[PDB]
RNA sequence: AGAGACCGAUAGCGCACAAGUAGAGUGAUCGAAAGAUGAAAAGCACUUUGAAAAGAGGGUUAAAUAGCACGUGAAAUUGUUGAAAGGGAAGCGCUUGUGACCAGACUUGCGCCCGGCGGAUCAUCCGGUGUUCUCACCGGUGCACUCCGCCGGGCUCAGGCCA
RNA sequence: CCGGGACCGAGGACCGCGCUCUGCAAGGAUGCUGGCGUAAUGGUCACCAGCGACCCGUCUUGAAACACGGACCAAGGAGUCAAGGUUUUGCGCGAGUGUUUGGGUGUAAAACCCGCACGCGUAAUGAAAGUGAACGUAGGUGAGAGCUUCGGCGCAUCAUCGA
RNA sequence: AGACUAAUCGAACCAUCUAGUAGCUGGUUACCGCCGAAGUUUCCCUCAGGAUAGCAGUGUCGACCUUCAGUUUUAUGAGGU
RNA sequence: GUCCCACCCAUACCCCGCCCUCAGGGUAGAAACGAUGCCCUGAGGAGUAGGCGGCCGUGGAGGUCAGUGACGAAGCCUAGG
């Protein structure tokens, strides 16, 4: 709201804040990013190391869906089960039965191995899997499978 | 009568009358604070126009009181001046200028009644 | 003249919450009565906190509590003048009483199922007005991403401002010998 | 034109306001100083039977 | 719960509809405020337990807020007209107000503002004609 | 065709009006200013002075200082009237003085004795309601060494300005 | 230890230090008296008088400048809006969050309701292929608010050695 | 003769692009309160301009930790005016 | 030229009153409070460029004041407050 900028208050005050000796001039130092490898390289190189220059190769007609594997640690593994069973097993109101838990369909392609598990067997299906996360399924009991 | 007050101080009567609106007509009396570079009355010499300080700040015991020791309060109707039932030694009623004159006369009336000062009775 | 270096200095810290919450400017007052009238250091440290900002009050996860529950606090009373969020990596919630300003759904969910309790500052107040047995905990307040871009400077290793990570984006001439020198 | 006119208000938010604002509704204090006159009003949840 | 006094007052501290501000003072021109004053302890529609005083026909009129009733403002006001003596009402209105711990700090308060309801209900003294001191040389002519 | 947290005659389209008009330019083009009497013209009959324009009376109207130079009618600038100052500027600040003109304050209010007048509650008790459950109200009682009000006298207290 | 003079009287039940202790000059002025009760005090304006007082704005080291703009007055007249970014306030929810592209609905540009996807966040690193985060009660040492059964437990954060 | 080409000629007039750009000149609109500078460092076709650091304000937060200091004393080094 | 005595006055110093700013305290088994209030105490006050805070004023919108008004709204003039 313009009742609350601070025009409102330079106000009968000349120059309005920008000063009497620098003049609130159009564009000195120029437009943009002008001077970056000149006046304006002092503030580039302080910030911004790495804003001039090439690195790497290109990938003309980079199609981003060949990339698509989101990623999911064993910590929120049993996140990926619902509430009530996921406490039911917790809790271990079962101990026969295991839970087979589908990355995919949960929106996941690859299993990562960050946090633990508890010993409870589970099998997971999933595209791919981190050797850790393999490990630690294994020692938790379970099975991971590929399925693509 | 009015409650017992400490006696009223000023400080000042004088207006801090805008620099040379005595002679710019373009200028109206009301004070502005110079902000140029150069300016007398700015930079305080001697013999010049006083600039508006919080040092000329009234009591606070007597702030807001006319001479009878009264704060106004303006009334428009006589409901209005009913709220100054219990204050009738520190608030004076003052008649808003747009009131008709039979409105006047009421809040006049039932101020007589309630013992409240009306600044500007007489009509 | 007096040759002072410093007047008219004012104190740096808050006097009173910024919020216009009608419910924390009640409790605000109970605890500046509470702070006024008792001896604790306990109600003077939750009083200022009252006061502070949202980033000031960094929120604290059953995880973080389950960390300061252990090594004989387990029946302290913990109090956390900030929100209290749910941990999906605690899968187990141990039995804890908590005061806190609010909790979130799931937070409040499970610490209840766990057989634990939770209360507000006021109820707090009530049953600990001296903060006696209470275990006070902060949320780490550096863990914020406008943090990791303080300070930036050569040699610093902060975050820089991009509009996106690539190859293209920051990572040539001034951060690797390859383009002349590295930051 | 392009002036902002309008504002995205989360419905979280927006379902905050409504539930306040029904909340205080039921306070018989807070409808006299917004300047309604209940002062013959039963009671100030005021419900009528839905047969009239 | 949710609501009490002080919750009351803090939503309705800065503005009201019975508020009328204006410099060298803010008045409430709330039914059950004595001395009109805006303030939590003179601001009876706010609290649980508040007194107001009207001019009755001939007396004063009390009405007290009935805490048991406060949900059903039909019949939330213990009304009372006292019309016989001065000192009578003072004495009642006083027990009113002190006797079983119902807003013994506004026992004043409702004291004076019977006196200046029952000392306004006087019959008014005319006013002493109006001398004059510069006018009265201009029109003595 | 319907709307607006838009503008309100120097604004809003250049144009609220005989506006893309009047006018300028060889031409392409350029391109204004300009709304409001009153509810109703009821838009001033008639007399008088004047060559006339008009004036003075008179009339209409709620109003003519609303009279087609028309709602209101600021400032710059000007005329008359009244007051004042002025030996090569004036204005202005602090402070008195003179002259002119004024706003307030006050002219009472509290109590206590002694008389007069009027009234009917003044305590207490009984009943009925209300309420903060002990505090009141309403009826009945009271019935004059009570209570309330108004006059007259005396006394007390305070209350304006300068000392 | 005695005089002579000037300016001032802030506060407003008691409370305290005390003294020369029925009281006091001891945590801030009272007592007595007079004149007037009105333009008398006081305010405003005009003028005379004493002293003081260069023309504003601006650029500038430096302006009253023989530096520039300003004859006067009225009205107009200059840090806005959008997108993107950032930090800090206030809110809601919170490992999630965001209804309003769209659909449903409506007292119809409002309000209300719905969800698939999607964006941001939840994982980084490398040019890339790719790989991808617990030895420890998520570590040890020194501090550290606050609690403590008084033995230590140690938030945030800082420094440090490790994983 | 750089003369003339409708009072216009070292490139006419009209409209539009166009509110062209300007490190340059001018201006930039109520009041009070508190704090309060710089004309120096480094880089720049940089020298009437910028960025950079410094000086300044505001907002906080931390145990405001028992520390801090344009100072003296004591002990102990350096210097080549 | 040197020495001595008294005296004159700055916005400086000392004492007092008041304004504001800053700082430090008190104030609920509430007879209670524009708790954003009140009460007590101490110190301080120059300021261009500039920063921040608080306030005054204008056109329009929602709510409210059972607001004002042809018995006179708004506007305008005013050696009247
Ligand atoms: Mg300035
Ligand atoms: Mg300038
Ligand atoms: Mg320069
Ligand atoms: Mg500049
Ligand atoms: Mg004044
Ligand atoms: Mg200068
Ligand atoms: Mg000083
Ligand atoms: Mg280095
Ligand atoms: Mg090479
Ligand atoms: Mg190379
Ligand atoms: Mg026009
Ligand atoms: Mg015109
Ligand atoms: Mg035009
Ligand atoms: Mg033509
Ligand atoms: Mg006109
Ligand atoms: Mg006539
Ligand atoms: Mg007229
Ligand atoms: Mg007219
Ligand atoms: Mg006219
Ligand atoms: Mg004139
Ligand atoms: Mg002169
Ligand atoms: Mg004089
Ligand atoms: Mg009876
Ligand atoms: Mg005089
Ligand atoms: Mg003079
Ligand atoms: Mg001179
Ligand atoms: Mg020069
Ligand atoms: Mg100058
Ligand atoms: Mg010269
Ligand atoms: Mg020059
Ligand atoms: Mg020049
Ligand atoms: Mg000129
Ligand atoms: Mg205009
Ligand atoms: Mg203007
Ligand atoms: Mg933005
Ligand atoms: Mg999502
Ligand atoms: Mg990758
Ligand atoms: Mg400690
Ligand atoms: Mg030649
Ligand atoms: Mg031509
Ligand atoms: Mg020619
Ligand atoms: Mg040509
Ligand atoms: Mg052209
Ligand atoms: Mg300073
Ligand atoms: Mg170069
Ligand atoms: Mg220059
Ligand atoms: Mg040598
Ligand atoms: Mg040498
Ligand atoms: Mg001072
Ligand atoms: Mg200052
Ligand atoms: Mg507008
Ligand atoms: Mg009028």
């Amino acid at each position: 709201p313009t009742r609350f900028s601070k025009t409102r208050k330079h106000r009968g005050h000349v120059s309005a804040g920008k000063g009497r000796v620098g003049k609130h001039r159009k564009h000195p130092g120029g437009r943009g990013m002008a001077g970056g490898q000149h006046h304006h390289r002092t503030n580039l190189d302080k910030y911004h190391p790495g804003y001039f220059g090439k690195v790497g190769m290109r990938h003309f007609h980079l199609l981003r869906n060949h990339y698509w594997r989101p990623s999911i640690n064993i910590d929120k593994l049993w996140s990926l089960v619902p509430s009530d069973v996921r406490e039911q097993y917790l809790s271990g109101q079962k101990k026969d039965t295991a839970p087979v838990i589908d990355l995919l369909s949960h929106g996941y392609a690859k299993l990562l191995g960050k946090g633990r598990l508890p010993e409870i067997p589970v099998v997971v299906r999933a595209r791919y899997v981190s050797a850790e996360a393999e490990r630690k399924v294994k020692e938790a009991g379970g099975v991971v499978e590929l399925v693509a | 009568a009015a409650k017992k007050h400490v006696p009223i101080v000023k400080k000042r009567t004088k207006r801090f009358m805008r620099h040379q609106s005595d002679r710019f007509k373009c200028l109206d009396s009301a004070w502005r604070k110079p902000k140029g570079i150069d300016n007398r009355v700015r930079r305080r010499f001697k013999g010049n126009l006083a600039m508006p300080s919080i040092g000329y700040g009234s009591n606070k015991k007597t702030k807001h009181m006319m001479p009878s020791g009264h704060k106004a309060f303006l009334v428009h109707n006589v409901k209005d001046v009913e709220l100054l039932l219990m204050h009738n030694r520190t608030y004076a009623a003052e008649i808003a200028h747009n009131v008709s004159s039979r409105k006047r006369i009421d809040i006049i009336t039932r101020a007589k009644q309630l013992g409240v000062k009306v600044t500007n009775a007489k009509a | 003249g007096i040759d002072l270096r410093w007047k008219h200095v004012r104190s740096s810290h808050r006097k009173a919450p910024k919020s216009d919450n009608v419910y924390l400017k009640l409790l605000v007052k109970l605890y500046r009565f509470l702070a006024r009238r008792t001896e604790a250091p306990f109600n003077k440290v939750v009083l200022r906190r009252l006061f502070m900002s949202r980033i000031n009050r960094p929120p604290v996860s059953l995880s973080r509590i389950a960390r300061n529950l252990k090594n004989g606090n387990e029946k302290k009373t913990v109090v956390v003048v900030a929100t209290v969020t749910d941990d999906n990596r605690l899968l187990q919630v141990p039995k804890m009483e908590v005061a806190a300003l609010r909790f979130t759904a799931k937070a409040r969910a499970r610490i209840e199922a766990a057989g634990g309790r939770t209360l507000t500052l006021d109820q707090l107040a009530l049953e600990k007005p001296t903060g006696a047995n209470t275990l006070l905990l902060r949320g780490p307040k550096n863990a914020r991403e406008a943090v990791k871009h303080f300070g930036f400077g050569p040699h610093k290793h902060k975050k820089p401002y991009v509009r996106s990570k690539g190859r293209k984006f920051e990572r040539a001439r001034g951060r690797r010998r390859s383009r002349g020198f590295k930051v | 034109i392009w002036r902002k006119w309008h504002v995205k208000i989360n419905q979280g938010q927006k379902r905050f306001a409504t539930a306040s604002a029904l909340a205080a509704s039921a306070v018989a204090p807070l409808l006299m100083a917004r300047g309604h006159q209940v002062s013959t009003v039963p009671e100030v949840p005021l419900v009528v039977d839905s047969a009239a | 719960s949710n609501v009490s006094a002080d919750l009351i007052w803090e939503v309705s501290r800065n503005y009201n509809s019975f508020l009328v501000k204006q410099r060298t003072g803010t008045f409430s021109r709330d039914a059950l405020n004595l001395t009109n004053q805006h303030s939590r302890k003179h601001a009876g529609f706010v609290n649980d337990k508040a007194l107001g005083i009207v001019p009755a026909e001939k007396g004063v009129k009390v009405i007290a807020k009935k805490v048991k009733a406060a949900n059903k403002p039909a019949s939330s006001l213990y009304t009372v007209t006292y019309k016989s003596t001065a000192r009578k009402a003072y004495k009642a209105i006083a027990s009113q107000a002190a006797k079983h711990g119902y807003r013994a700090d506004l026992r004043q308060a409702a004291v004076a503002r019977a006196s200046a309801i029952l000392r306004s209900q006087r019959p008014v003294k005319p006013e002493p004609p109006k001398k004059l001191r510069g006018a009265a040389a201009r029109r003595a002519a």
